[PDB]
């Protein structure tokens, strides 16, 4: 319950739209009650007055009341649905901005241990569930409470022992029944998520291992084991529905006990007078209508457990500590940087124009993670342009380094916004000039700069994504460029183009390249071979090839 | 669209298993409308006695007793009806999940591999369980929504026909206006369908690519993209909801108009302002309470049906991907009844195979080869050249139109149950489905002594790292072999291959995706285990193939060269060029 505190504080941004959506939920739900209890009294007063009372009974005030209560119940529900859903989409926006601003400082490192794809599908699902806290928990529970307190206060102007009996019954089942059924269904609700995720692990094992099981003859012995988990899983779901059946049967008997008591207790007398003619039906029709307030109240408290669970997963994930801290020194962006590296325990110095190639023996490269400050090194110091790497703020670090990832991410946006990612300020022609130079010709056809890429649009190929990563790295020009196996799983007819693109496009830059492929290393100054995080030999292609060494065997 | 007509007919066809449960729930929804009428009749009669005739409560103990009794029967047929409805939807999911798993086990590994194992779990878990509320809640409510309202009208008509026309007069009006509104709600849901589908996966896209936003300095400028794409999502889906909350508000308007009109008509007819509606027998108070208690109950069935109408959509979406799956025309490899009793290394001769996927596409073209008993062979080639498709065809997982005669008997005439008794094999990925690491190894022989059990362990060099595990031999094999490494998960696959005598041994790529050390360990075990019987291997490690009897290089599913390794290594053929390819990479 204290888990929801960071997210309930997010509600203060839209406190008037969130409260108005509840105020309308009460006005609607009091007009439902008030329309049926005013009708029930009007029929009783009219019947008692009879034909003789046609001129002494003021029937225009109740008639104008049932018309008002019918209009505000009809239109109160419409605006309650609009205001409560508009405010739910403004909480969702504020939840996503809040949880994206917190997952950025811990982007590569904090989320490393979690396998992604399922972690992020859990993050999107948890943020959505934290959005249901208002419509599905707060609005029904708070609305039910103050509707009971208004019909209990309102009815107390007629009789106290009757208003506190209908109010007592209604308010006792608002506070006791929802928790007592969460406790009863707590055991079978976790015996449900155990037997479901157990069936899922026995199913993918039976499906993935279908070749191994079929040939070793165990595909049927493991099918009945899978079918015995479903049999146990379908008994846990049956036990859960046998508690929802009891919840609804009991709620029908509590609303029955309120009607019976009002029929019996209000027959003796409402207030002072015995034989109260039309006041019996004002109480028995309030008891009949007022249990619509408590209709959504047990599923509101039940769903609250899921919100608290999601409020912990999001909170424990976004309250981690960022591995690296960037100091806001406001250092100006450097130019023609000369990366020097010592005891990181490799040591290697890259001058301000050298095209280093690193031949690691056959995931994401660890040396490039430290250069982009994914995490600080434990052993040595990294210096960009005779200044420590940690001395540069985030804004300047992202501007003196232009890395191509091994995993090129194709954002769902247009082709223009996949290139404006690198340089926001570039004009539209610049994107067209560089999409040609790189060889990305098929993209520019049929108005491609507005074409949708990524999910929901056209997918690029492996050799065509690699040209997009280099397109960003060239638009976001920086003195230091960190290639990460740019030619990997790539066609030989285009691998030469990528390498030739690297040599001519990024000639006046401090290119550092990490690969395991030997093609086109003759144009790379100071080739470095690296094994188990250790530098064996260094030197130009000619120098490293003449002397016997690790480069020679491979060549 | 005829898609919904075909899907909703499929859903109705899958409900025959639970026809008994859907007939009881239809019968219990008709009793519930009888008790609603009875409960409103006793309440109206007690109230009339106390208000009009001024009868004390202690003289009405019989109508109170009968009223308490209907209130208890109503709660009983609601508890009963909630549990009958569950059995309706359970027996349908249990009988469809059995059909999905039967079609998925018969289709074999050839078709299962097409989609990720998490794509199949969505179909078998998420999609099948999405059809529960359609049968448990929506279908029972769709019948209660037409019975109970007609019972209400039939019960009020003898008492008063003007009160029975207020409720009935809105029966044609309610769907006439929802359909009139609904056709305006399909306009806004059509010109926003695409823009709202690109904005839904926008958060996950910006969240799956935070590494690219980090390394370009765009993390802060993709918060103004979340703010803009969430504002646009709201202002575009609130447009749709302004037309979908009107449709729900048509029923609330006619619910409110009917209760107001019942009150005003009865209230005015008691004072003489109105003189129609009754049968000239005088309008009583119990006739106005009966119509007023039952006025909100007329529309309740329709209002509950409006909260279940989503359960028809997610059960048509689920029935969509469950009907395409169940009607794929995929054809299975035919199973003979002959039995191979040689119990010794078998000879594989093959000509004009044309091995085909279950979908009917041809995977390996014209294949012509022979394999004498006990002679190891190796398949080499490029990625996507149909090297593995021959191994699957020899296992029986794929269909071939040609001649694949093993030991003189064609494969398609050989019973699969007995053929796989002489077959052991090691795939690129060691799928371990058993419980414990010892149960993975004992999967081949469910009952064997520890002497040969240990013999098959150390021979595969799995005993090397047993003390490293927390429990040793009986270490609990984690799901997807998470506890083990990929290197250790491979040597345990080798252990069960060696444990059972095999008349043919098929290695897919046992050394691929291995670490430094285990790569020799798996080869040392297998290279010595490939001699005891006929063997066929597939590999990309071309360095040490100087020992294997024949080299079968293939491209686009056609064996090109043959012969010992030395012959085609320097002959300048495809193999020599393919061997030079490995020299480009370190
Ligand atoms: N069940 C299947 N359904 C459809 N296509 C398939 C199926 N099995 C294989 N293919 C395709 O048919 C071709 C045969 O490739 P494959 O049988 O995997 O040979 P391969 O050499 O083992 N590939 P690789 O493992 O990368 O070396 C490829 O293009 C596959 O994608
Ligand atoms: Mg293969």
């Amino acid at each position: 319950m204290r888990a929801l505190l960071p997210y309930l504080a997010l509600y203060k941004r839209h406190k008037w739209m969130l409260s108005l959506g509840i105020v309308l939920a009460i006005v609607t739900l009091l007009a439902s009650i008030g329309l049926l209890t005013l009708s029930g009294w009007f029929l009783s007063a009219s019947a008692v007055a009879g034909v003789a009372g046609l001129y002494s009974f003021n029937y225009m005030l109740p008639a104008a009341g049932v018309r008002g209560a019918a209009i505000t119940r009809t239109a109160g529900r419409y605006f309650e649905r609009l205001v409560s859903h508009d405010a739910t989409f403004r909480v969702l926006q504020h939840l996503r901005i809040y949880t994206f601003s917190k997952l950025l400082p811990l982007s590569p490192a904090g989320l490393a241990r979690y396998r992604q794809g399922e972690l992020l599908n859990r993050v999107v699902a948890d943020v959505d569930t934290l959005d249901h806290l208002y419509l599905r928990v707060i609005s029904p529970l708070v609305g039910a409470f103050v509707v009971i307190m208004v019909v209990t206060i309102g009815l107390s102007f007629l009789d106290f022992t009757l208003a506190f009996t209908l109010g007592g019954i209604m308010l006792l089942t608002l506070f006791l029944m929802p928790p007592l059924f969460y406790r009863a269904g707590k055991s079978t609700g976790q015996n449900l998520t155990h037997l479901r995720g157990q069936y899922r692990q026995q199913l993918t094992a039976w499906l993935q291992g279908q070749a191994e099981l079929t040939i070793f003859g165990a595909s049927d012995r493991y099918r009945t084991q899978l079918e015995n988990t479903e049999i146990q899983w379908l008994e846990a779901q049956r036990r859960q529905s046998e508690l929802t059946a009891l919840s609804q049967a009991i709620m029908l008997l509590i609303g029955a006990l309120a009607v019976i008591l009002m029929l019996w207790m209000a027959s003796g007398g409402v207030g002072g007078n015995a034989q109260p003619g039309a006041l019996i039906a004002l109480f028995v029709f309030c008891a009949l209508a007022a249990f619509e307030a408590l209709a959504p109240v047990t599923g509101a408290f039940q769903h609250l457990g899921q919100v608290i669970a999601s409020a912990v997963r999001i909170s424990d994930l976004t309250d981690q500590k960022p591995e690296v801290t960037f100091p806001d020194t406001q250092t100006r962006v450097a130019d023609r940087v000369s990366l020097t590296l010592r005891d990181v325990g490799i040591s290697l110095q890259v001058n301000a124009g050298e095209h280093i190639a690193i031949l690691g023996r056959t995931g994401k490269s660890t040396l490039l993670q430290q250069l982009t400050r994914a995490w600080d090194p434990q052993q040595g110091e990294i210096l960009l342009n005779d200044s420590p790497i940690a001395s540069l703020n985030e804004a300047a670090l992202r501007q003196t380094i232009s890395v191509v990832p091994q995993r090129v991410h194709l954002f769902s946006a247009t082709l223009r916004d996949n290139l404006l990612l690198a340089s926001p300020g570039s004009s539209d022609e610049a994107l067209s000039e560089i999409l040609r130079r790189v060889g990305l010709e098929k993209l520019l056809e049929d108005a491609g700069l507005n074409s949708w890429l990524g999910e929901g649009g056209r997918q690029l190929s492996g050799g065509e994504l690699r040209r997009l990563a280099i397109a960003r790295a060239l638009l976001h020009d920086a003195p230091l460029v960190l290639l990460d196996q740019p030619t990997e799983g790539l066609d030989a007819t285009t691998e030469s183009q990528i390498l030739e693109l690297l040599a001519e496009m990024m000639r006046e830059k401090t290119v550092l390249m990490v690969t395991h492929r030997l093609r086109g290393l003759s144009r790379f100054q100071q080739i470095i071979v690296m094994d188990n995080g250790q530098i064996i030999e260094q030197g130009t292609h000619a120098e490293l090839l003449a002397r016997q060494g690790r480069y020679y065997q491979f060549k | 669209k005829s898609r919904q007509k075909e899907l909703t007919r499929w859903l109705k066809q899958q409900s025959v298993i639970s026809q008994r449960w859907l007939n009881i729930s239809r019968l219990l929804g008709f009793v519930s409308g009888i008790l609603i009428i009875a409960q409103a009749w006793f309440m109206a009669r007690i109230l009339q006695h106390m208000i009009m005739e001024n009868i004390p409560r202690e003289a009405l103990l019989l109508p109170f007793t009968l009223l308490v009794l209907t209130f208890v029967l109503r709660a009983w047929v609601v508890w009963l009806r909630e549990r009958v409805g569950y059995h309706a939807g359970q027996h349908i999911r249990f009988a469809i999940r059995r059909q999905v798993l039967d079609r998925l086990q018969q289709a074999g590994p050839a078709w299962i591999q097409g989609k990720p194992a998490g794509s199949w779990a969505t179909l078998v878990l998420e999609q099948i369980d999405d059809m529960h509320d359609y049968y448990a809640r929506y279908l029972p409510q769709m019948a209660l929504a037409v019975s109970v309202p007609l019972l209400i009208v039939v019960a009020i008509f003898p008492s008063n026909w003007a009160a029975a026309l207020i409720l009935l007069g809105t029966a044609p009006l309610i769907p006439l206006f929802m359909a009139l509104v609904g056709m305006g709600a399909a306009d806004a849901n059509r010109r926003n369908f695409l823009a709202l589908a690109r904005l839904s996966g926008h958060f996950l896209d910006r969240l799956r690519g935070m590494e690219t936003l980090r390394i370009f300095g765009r993390g802060e400028a993709e918060i103004e993209s979340i703010r803009s794409a969430s504002e646009d999502f709201r202002q575009r889906t609130m447009e749709v909801l302004r037309l979908a909350f009107l449709s729900s508000g048509i029923l609330e308007f006619f619910t409110s108009l009917s209760i107001a009109l019942v009150a005003v008509y009865f209230g005015f007819s008691y004072l003489g302002e109105l003189d129609f509606g009754h049968y000239d027998t005088g309008v009583t108070l119990a006739a106005g309470f009966l119509a007023l208690i039952l006025a909100p109950e007329f529309f309740q069935p329709l209002r509950d049906l409006g909260t279940f109408y989503h359960a028809k959509a997610q059960a048509v979406g689920a029935a969509d991907s469950l009907k395409t799956f169940m009607e794929t025309p995929l054809a299975h490899p035919q199973r003979g009844e002959a039995e191979l009793a040689s119990t010794d290394p078998v000879t594989i001769e093959a000509e004009e195979l044309f091995i085909t996927s279950p979908e009917g596409k041809t995977l390996a073209g014209p294949l012509n080869f022979t394999l004498p008993a006990g002679q190891r062979a190796v398949l080499v080639g490029r990625s996507g050249s149909g090297k593995s498709s021959l191994l699957n065809a020899l296992s029986g997982f794929l269909s071939y139109q040609g001649s694949l005669r093993i030991n003189g008997i064609e494969l398609r005439d050989l019973s699969p149950e007995s053929w796989r008794k002489h077959l052991s094999w090691v795939g690129q990925n060691p799928q371990l489905p058993a419980a414990t690491l010892r149960d993975n190894v004992l999967l081949a022989r469910p009952d064997a002594s520890e002497q040969e059990l240990q013999a098959a362990l150390d021979n595969a060099w799995v005993s090397e790292f047993l003390p490293l595990l927390p429990q040793g031999v009986d270490t609990p094999v984690g799901d997807q072999a998470a506890r083990l490494s990929v290197g250790q998960a491979q040597r345990v696959a080798v252990a069960r291959a060696l444990l059972n005598p095999c008349s043919l041994l098929l290695l897919d790529e046992p050394a691929a995706s291995l670490d430094a050390h285990s790569e020799q360990r798996v080869m040392e075990a297998l290279n010595a285990a490939s001699l005891r019987q006929t063997t066929l291997m597939v590999t990309h490690q071309l360095e040490d193939l100087a020992d294997w009897d024949v080299i079968w290089v293939m491209q686009d599913g056609r064996i090109i060269e043959q012969g010992r390794y030395a012959e085609l290594s320097v002959a300048g053929g495809p193999f020599a060029t393919l061997l030079a390819h490995r020299q480009e990479e370190i």
